DNA sequence: TTGCCGGAGATGGGCTCCAGTGGCCT
DNA sequence: AAGGCCACTGGAGCCCATCTCCGGCA
């Protein structure tokens, strides 16, 4: 989705790196969500249902502290950071997976976005599914 | 810019007065300002400070961007100014300066310009 | 009684504005 | 020398995306 190493190794699609591309901003929870997901270091406490772009928190608690800190806002935890979910449920970005816990899917089109399949991303992170 | 509702907004400028105006009405005519701002496109925390502030003062109107504070330009250094210029009206701009260094009404930081004293001699 | 949904005032990020200020010139 | 011209500022208000507290409903 570069041309340039815009900066190298680590995470499939940083953040930060997206931000400056997909429109702009002071990075938002489902651009955080992705980021972690597209980390292999991440997969203990969130990951890939390998059910198209559905994925599952491990460790809410884990996802959460973590969120906190990307925002500098010490006081999060899972009982916002699942408000902040369920925001997103009418701007069809996030929708929750009935019958299930910590259990998500984005349904924006991330293959327009990411230039990538779900699939695709699956196995470069190398995804058990 | 885009809201994450579809909206279409100036990042820094204020809704425009025909859409605040309809943002106060829908509240009139009973719409709960979830719905207002999931409908006319505006986050919440938007369409819940002008609400506010037409319930506060009847007013559509956006408060008054910009601008700053005197720094130099201090109140009592603004009259000495024009006790000086009173006192003779011809003593010239930088020798205002330097009575008002004189008389330590200023510091060698809080001293105002020459440009900015004339400026206040001008507009006073 | 735990579990999820959603309303709305409070926050601070990035941004546009602009009175205010102090050089520079003539 | 006082006025014309003016780049440069910082702090204010602006909408936005949450953060945050909490009532509803199951």
């Amino acid at each position: 989705r570069d041309r340039a190493d815009l900066n190298k190794d680590k995470p499939v699609i940083p953040a930060a790196a997206l931000a400056g591309y997909t429109g702009s901003g002071p990075i938002q929870l489902w651009q955080f969500l992705l980021e972690l997901l597209t980390d292999k270091s991440c997969q203990s406490f969130i990951s890939w249902t390998g059910d198209g772009w559905e994925f599952k928190l491990s460790d809410p608690d884990e996802v959460a502290r973590r969120w906190g800190k990307r925002k500098n806002k010490p006081k999060m935890n899972y009982e916002k950071l699942s408000r902040g979910l369920r925001y997103y449920y009418d701007k069809n970005i996030i929708h929750k997976t009935a019958g299930k816990r910590y259990v998500y899917r984005f349904v924006c089109d991330l293959q327009s976005l990411l230039g990538y399949t779900p699939e695709e991303l699956h196995a470069m992170l190398d995804v058990k599914p | 810019g885009v809201n994450q509702l579809g909206g279409v907004f100036v990042n820094g400028r204020p809704l425009p007065d025909v859409v605040r105006q309809r943002i106060v009405e829908l509240a009139h005519q009973g719409v709960r300002p979830c719905d207002i701002s999931r409908q006319l496109r505006v986050s919440h925390g938007c369409v819940s400070k002008i609400l506010g502030r037409y319930y506060e003062t009847g007013s559509i109107k956006p408060g008054v961007i910009g601008g700053s504070k005197p720094k130099v330009a201090t109140p009592k250094v603004v009259e000495k100014i024009a006790e000086y210029k009173r006192q003779n009206p011809t003593m010239f701009a930088w020798e205002i300066r330097d009575r008002l260094l004189a008389e330590r009404v200023c510091d060698n930081d809080t001293v105002p310009s020459v440009s900015s004293i004339n400026r206040i001699i001008r507009t006073k």
